């Protein structure tokens, strides 16, 4: 019948799959559906490491892909600011996005814009003692 | 001053009903808003 | 604003939630409400809005 | 539907508040069922009463 | 004759559960459609 | 007795309409015997109810 969708081990059952039964096509499907991992860098998008600073300097643009969904990362170093656009909503694979991100970042000199409020009103992403989360937090909460 | 304080509150109202993209132009009363809600009229009545 | 708007509403929603005790309606109705009151200088709007 | 609609009635205000006028009808609608008694009246699907 | 009975059967009934099972069980499972057909003609807004 | 009182209350809730606030307490009800049935039996013999 295959697997049915939850995030924690849906590669675990394709890592089954694949070592006792022998066959691996659900690891292949997963592949295809929800891991690509990388990070594609932008063509245009060139990066000099000064040593002085062992830091980056320049504009990037990176593609995180991660199967059917893509992360979109824009660095404007002249107004030292980072705009992030994804559509993965499951708990340990937006973990690794943020978590991609934040590394991205520290290469590049600055950190996540991170506020405490008491609640948000529209859609936006807050950090929780189970994870991070897509939508209104209505508790006092962390949001990216 | 009636005039300004008029247009201040049209603001504040204005970009909140954007936020909740709720197209209501015109504010309705407590009745209409249960009768819109699928409220029966006689139990309106007998409340009344 | 408070105290009269919610007097009000707490009595409808009690009135109907007895009502569908009485069960004429399917589902009882809950009624929420808040007041944000914008300051002159435009400053705390960002933390109620 | 009428029926249908005392009976629901009927039982929904004997319960929330034992009242005595529900019980009355709740010993009608017994008695009924008891009269459908004393005869077969095999009621198929679609016919059952 | 028959609603003299029924009214001597009725004032004296005494609540049983099993009627009570029975009762609910009809009221909550069997007549579900019509019931369910009665809220729909009865939470609808008619304009003119 | 208040936590009885409301068990009573949600059971009752529970039949006639089958809603979701209800069966809210008894989930939580049926999460406190989950907790309860981890640590030695004899404490809830005996003692407060």
């Amino acid at each position: 019948v295959g697997v049915p969708p939850i995030d924690p081990e849906i590669q675990c059952a394709a890592l089954m799959i694949a070592d006792i039964k022998g066959d691996y096509s659900v690891l292949q499907l997963q592949a295809n559906r929800r891991a690509y991992s990388g990070k594609q860098y932008d063509a245009y998008c060139v990066q000099t490491y000064n040593e002085v600073t062992k830091l980056y300097e320049g504009d990037l643009r990176v593609t995180f892909n991660f199967g059917l969904d893509c992360a979109r990362l824009e660095i404007f170093w002249d107004k030292k600011a980072y705009i992030l656009e994804t559509s993965i909503t499951q708990k340990h694979v937006l973990k690794i996005m943020m978590d991609e991100v934040s590394k991205e970042l520290i290469k590049c000199g600055m950190r996540f814009n991170t506020e405490q409020v008491q609640g948000v009103r529209h859609m936006v992403l807050f950090k929780t003692e189970s994870g991070f989360e897509w939508g209104k937090p209505n508790i006092p909460c962390i949001v990216y | 001053l009636d005039r300004l304080y008029a247009v201040r509150h049209d603001i504040v109202d204005q970009m909140i009903k954007h936020d909740w993209s709720d197209n209501k132009d015109s504010e309705e009363a407590i009745g209409k808003v249960l009768l819109f809600a699928g409220v029966p009229s006689n139990i309106i009545t007998a409340l009344e | 604003k408070k105290l009269k708007y919610e007097a009000g509403l707490t009595y409808i929603e009690q009135e109907l939630h007895k009502f569908f005790l009485k069960g004429e309606i399917p589902q009882p109705y809950k009624i929420t409400f808040n007041v944000v009151a914008v300051r002159t200088d435009g400053s705390n709007i960002t933390t109620q809005w | 539907m009428s029926d249908k609609n005392l009976l629901k009635r009927a039982l929904l205000g004997y319960s929330h508040k034992r009242q005595k006028s529900m019980l009355y009808i709740l010993g009608l609608f017994k008695f009924l069922m008891k009269l459908s008694d004393e005869t077969f009246q095999h009621e198929r699907l679609g016919q059952f009463s | 004759e028959v609603l003299a009975a029924a009214n001597s059967f009725a004032e004296n009934y005494s609540a049983t559960s099993q009627d009570m099972d029975l009762f609910q069980t009809l009221t909550s499972c069997t007549f579900s459609k019509e019931y369910a057909w009665k809220d729909f003609l009865n939470g609808i807004h008619c304009d003119v």
